[PDB]
């Protein structure tokens, strides 16, 4: 599984740039596609979604009407192609895959992602704080508030639970409220109900490090959380 | 001859020892207990999608995912609670008479008249089906796939054997020869540890599937052995024949308890299952229907009456909260 | 009531709702031969002169053949043989050279089958280059001493034929057919593809009421 | 006269036979799941042109009859009712016979163009075209066009006070009940004539079952309005006999093409 | 002399089982459908509550 984008660079306002997300080891033809940016040592926010065949498709409502999403499915190119970029469309952008059946992890695999540069009602998730040191065997818990109550009628609880290690993509950890990721360690755990939402790390390492966020499903758009930051 | 006679004393004088100790049928000592009345039920969901006979269905280790073949060479998993289709695999031979469900859900193997097992694995990291390992070696058609763990299944055929295999490997680590006519059904027990096997020379033989050793031997049908399934306590097992008669056998009493046939019944069985907690013996007839008998007093306590072909399989959640039936209509349906 | 998943589960399960559907209109597009025979009935000839369970697929005349060879099933029980209903037409072969005893009572067997009690039957007896040159050692009495005919080519096959066509015990639903031309000539497929062709319109025509 | 409850008489029980007898037809079709074919479509699609046929236009003849004054433009679309009925029976009638001709001639293919698609599509054109023949009255054709009571809108309707007879005649009849019997004459000829050749007196025992007893119920009447519309004149029991044949049809239809599909006899003798 | 030498030793072991007769495992099958009755979904209705269906 490789997904690698491309497209970046530096654009001036009032132009329009393209940016395409070529997919390389898996069925591409099945995967909701969706489009995440993280704006410079800000945080993540979501942008758009498009589903399997190019079915169902949403925006964020903040440039919603004015980003468009192609789908490629013999070649297993994604496309995001914007019309008119101000001076907040400047983020890294990156490709993100998705599967919806039940029992899978629509958010497992993160792209490596593309910079772009611009020169110059909906649920609200609250981090806790943005930077909390720590040593390496220490048990660190970390949580984040909601607007509504996730837990949908289904029983299902939609949060998401990353991890963007220094110079690297985010990562899956747990997918709803408590089932881990494929392949993480399973010292990470989860737990919470209705509003608060905590996620447990015990004997802590090294590379462990970087800035966590809490993403929520349950309703479009995806509003990320403004981000904690382990320190050491 | 000498080996012949003490063959044919030994099988007399250890039929005459059975006799001698039987105390009495079954139906003597529970004629007291209360009936259960008419389990009148109902069809909840409707399974369409499949568009040939269907053969064989088993159920999730969790109560809610199916996994069905049919004639149209599709082996389809389904999801119970919104009867959605999770996954759908095509298949390469068509004439698949059965396969089931992995106890860990990461596994589905589904083969048949072209003698090889096949595997195919779900969770895959590509989100696409593959087929794991195929195991070849058999000369006659396949029955009664069973998954013991991820590497371990357990298969019926034509050749009157069942193979122990090794999915890793692809070798059969074992072979439990002995019948006389093709095995066209067993079950694993819920210990996951010993298998029974019904052939079609009218007799059923319990088998070990670890030292390859039969244990048991069982008969008292007229015809061939058409299903086979374990009580849920694993202590007994029920047979369904072309007699018209679903028979039931105590591993330990080495005896038929009771028969399960009544005079309408004109044609024979096709499939048999059992409620969690082992009071409904379902059975499949191969008319139109589906017969709940109450295991104890043998009577019919309600008929599932749809299904406008033959019935050909059955199976009770692991929690007994559905019952999915199958018939050559097509059409899968979730009764309660 | 929908959860945000949901309705792409649901789309998920419509897509393959839809290829399964488009599949089995592809599975009801192709003819299904089945083809039986007792031991050295040429089914190897038929199959290798011609265009466990094998599967033979090709295609004549732009429609799609599948037929199905259950010789390698070691097992006399039929216990399969139930799963071949609805087959557009079976194929049973014979040769000439107490075998034909063999032949006849498994072709009564079929015959008599409730599951191919609609299904019509094409016999094949092709290789007619040595048929006739053995028949000169003696008539057709080497243990079928009922014949009472010219110890000829001519009337000894069709005499053969009669007797196996009068154990169709019901011919008011079903039909029966046969071939005799040499096998070397490549008119064999055509015989399949005319027997299909009429059982496929007559059983339109059943299906209409029109018969 | 006595020929009025005789019609009348005579009009209500053959609704009633009809109902009864197409309902069961519908009933047959859906107990059996085997029973949906392309040509069970056809069935029950005539089925229900042939149920309206004797709910509705049956107590619309007897309201006829009385001649109640109910203004006109209500009760001319009391008659564009009943002719859209019987003209979506005879259309179903025109489609299973086009039905039957592709099966034989495609050959094989018959099932490989005749898609669901393409069924619900001539359905719905057939359908859909009776409407249009039916309610064309409404759309410049009818004695006001040429009338010259200006307050003619209110008056005890009959079925000659409101529709031009040039409409049941050129349009009705000559294009719409003769072609129909026109065209299925060329078609079961052709039928019988190539299943002769491949092969059979059973089948032609069936197909002029179909053509005779069809024209034996329309042109009555038809040829009825075909002379009162040349000068002519008609006895009032000879009017009554063209109507009462007519709607036999719907009644008689059932047991002429249902009960000749063995599939159904049984599942109707089990049932 | 090795033929049915194997047979007739699986008819040995066959002989030498731990006899439980029809009587003695009668109660056992009883047993074990009375003390799981309450949990069987369709021997005794659930309500309609928590039926998923
Ligand atoms: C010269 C002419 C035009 C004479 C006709 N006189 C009619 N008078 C009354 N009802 C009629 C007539 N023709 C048809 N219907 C009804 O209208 C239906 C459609 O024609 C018939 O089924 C019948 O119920």
């Amino acid at each position: 599984v490789q997904l690698v984008e491309s497209g970046g660079g530096l654009v001036q306002p009032g132009g329009s740039r393209k940016l395409s997300c070529s997919a390389s080891g898996f069925a591409f033809s099945s995967f909701g596609m969706h489009w995440v940016r993280q704006a410079p040592e800000k945080g993540l926010e979501w942008v758009a979604y498009i589903s399997s065949g190019s079915g169902t498709i949403y925006y964020a409502d903040t440039v919603k009407g004015r980003f468009t999403i192609s789908r490629d499915d013999p070649k297993n190119t994604l496309f995001l192609q914007m019309t008119s970029l101000r001076s907040e469309d400047t983020a890294m952008y990156y490709c993100v895959r998705s599967i919806y059946y039940y029992g899978s992890s629509p958010f497992d695999f993160w792209g490596q992602g593309t910079t772009l540069t611009v020169s110059s009602s909906d649920i609200v998730m609250t981090q806790a704080t943005s930077s909390v040191p720590v040593t390496p065997g220490e048990s660190v818990s970390i949580s984040c508030r909601s607007s509504k109550s996730l837990l949908h009628s289904n029983g299902n609880t939609y949060l998401y639970w990353f991890l963007q290690r220094p110079g690297q993509s985010p990562q899956l950890l747990i997918y709803r409220m408590s089932n881990l990721a494929s392949g993480v360690p399973d010292r990470f755990s989860g737990s919470g109900s209705g509003t608060a939402f905590t996620l447990t790390i015990s004997r802590l390492e090294a590379e462990d490090v970087g800035v966590y966020y809490c993403m929520q499903h349950l309703e479009y758009p995806l509003t990320f959380g403004a981000g904690t930051k382990l320190e050491l | 001859d000498q080996l012949r006679q003490e063959a044919e004393q030994l099988k007399n004088q250890i039929r005459d020892a059975r006799k001698a100790c039987a105390d009495a049928t079954l139906s003597q000592i529970t004629n007291n207990i209360d009936p259960v009345g008419r389990i009148q039920m109902r069809t909840r969901r409707t399974l369409r999608g499949h568009l040939a006979k269907i053969y064989a269905m088993h159920w999730g280790t969790d109560s809610r995912l199916l996994v069905s073949a049919s004639q149209d060479g599709k082996l389809i998993i389904w999801d119970s609670y919104t009867t959605n289709k999770v996954h759908a695999i095509p298949l390469r031979s068509s004439w698949v008479m059965t396969c089931a469900y992995a106890p860990s859900g990461n596994y589905v193997a589904c083969g048949g008249l072209d003698n090889i097992c096949s595997i195919y694995n779900l969770k895959t990291r590509e989100g696409n089906v593959r087929v794991s390992r195929e195991l070849a070696g058999h000369t006659g058609y396949l029955s009664c796939c069973r998954f013991l763990d991820d590497n371990q299944i357990v298969t019926s055929s034509g050749d009157t054997t069942c193979a122990l295999w090794d999915i890793e490997t692809g070798q059969q680590t074992t072979t439990f020869t002995g019948h006389t006519g093709d095995v066209m059904s067993l079950s694993l027990a819920p210990d996951t540890r010993l298998f029974v096997s019904g052939a079609c020379d009218a007799s059923a033989k319990l088998w070990d599937v670890r030292e390859g050793m039969c244990r048991q031997t069982f008969t008292g049908h007229e015809s061939d052995i058409n299903a086979i399934c374990f009580f849920p306590n694993g202590n007994a097992f029920a047979t369904g024949s072309d007699d018209a008669t679903c028979r039931l056998f105590d591993l330990r009493a080495d005896q038929e308890l009771m028969t399960y046939s009544h005079d309408n019944i004109i044609c024979g069985i096709t499939s048999v299952s059992f409620s969690k907690s082992g009071r409904l013996l379902l059975a499949g007839y191969d008319d139109f229907n589906c017969n709940v008998w109450d295991a104890l007093k043998a009577d019919r306590a309600g008929v599932l009456a749809g299904h406008d072909n033959r019935v050909s399989c059955l199976g009770v959640t692991d929690d007994g909260m559905a019952v999915a039936t199958g018939s050559w209509d097509s059409f899968l349906k979730i009764w309660n | 009531t929908l959860s945000a998943e949901d309705k792409a589960a649901v789309e998920r399960s419509k897509m393959i709702d839809r290829n399964l559907r488009e599949d089995g209109e592809k599975a009801a597009r192709e003819v299904k031969l089945l083809l039986l025979g007792a031991g050295e009935s040429g089914k190897s000839t038929i199959v290798k002169q011609m265009k466990g369970i094998v599967e033979t697929h090709f295609t004549f005349k732009d429609l799609h053949f599948k037929m199905f060879d259950v010789g390698g099933q070691r097992s006399e029980r039929k216990k399969w043989i139930h799963c071949f209903e609805g087959v557009t037409a079976i194929i049973f072969c014979v040769a000439l050279s107490n075998r034909m005893h063999e032949s006849m009572k498994l072709f009564d067997s079929i015959c008599n089958n409730k599951w191919f009690t609609d299904t019509s039957i094409i016999l094949f007896l092709n290789k007619k280059d040595l048929f006739e040159e053995k028949i000169k050692k003696s008539p057709l009495t080497i243990c079928y001493p009922e014949y009472a005919g010219s110890n000829t080519y001519e009337e000894a096959a069709a005499y053969i034929q009669c007797q196996f066509e009068d154990l169709n015990k019901r011919k008011d639903t079903k039909e029966i057919y046969t071939h005799f031309t040499c096998a070397t000539d490549t008119k064999n497929v055509q015989f399949v593809f005319d027997a299909v062709t009429d059982v496929i319109i007559k059983n339109n025509l059943k299906d209409c009421g029109l018969f | 006269s006595w020929t009025s409850v005789t019609y009348i008489t005579v009009e209500i029980l053959i609704g009633l036979c009809a109902i009864v007898g197409n309902v069961l037809v519908i009933w047959v079709v859906k107990l059996n799941p085997s029973l949906q074919t392309t040509t069970f479509y056809f069935i029950v699609s005539l089925a229900l042109a042939d149920i309206a046929v004797g709910v509705l236009v049956m107590p619309l003849a007897i309201v006829i009859s009385l001649g109640v004054t109910i203004h006109f433009y209500s009760c001319l679309f009391m008659t564009c009712l009943m002719l859209i009925f019987t003209h979506a029976s005879i259309m179903s009638l025109l489609a299973i016979a086009v039905d039957r001709y592709l099966r034989v001639k495609l050959t094989v293919r018959y099932r490989r163009v005749t898609t669901q698609r393409r069924i619900w599509l001539a359905l719905g054109l057939c359908w859909l075209v009776s409407f249009l023949v039916g309610l064309t009255p409404m759309f410049g054709w009818n004695m006001k066009l040429s009338s010259a009571d200006e307050n003619l809108t209110f008056l005890p309707c009959r079925f000659r006070s409101v529709m031009r007879m040039d409409y049941m005649v050129y349009f009705s009849f000559f294009l719409w009940i003769l072609v129909p019997l026109v065209v299925m004459c060329a078609i079961y000829f052709d039928i019988f004539y190539i299943i002769r050749n491949r092969l059979e007196f059973k089948t032609a025992k069936s197909l002029l079952l179909v053509l005779f007893l069809f024209a034996l119920c329309w042109l009555p009447l038809s040829i009825i309005n075909c002379i009162l519309y040349f000068d002519g004149q008609v006895p009032q029991t000879v009017l009554y006999l063209g109507i009462l044949l007519s709607h036999a049809n719907s009644m008689m239809n059932p047991i002429v093409y249902a009960y000749k599909i063995k599939k159904f006899k049984e599942t109707y003798l089990l049932i």
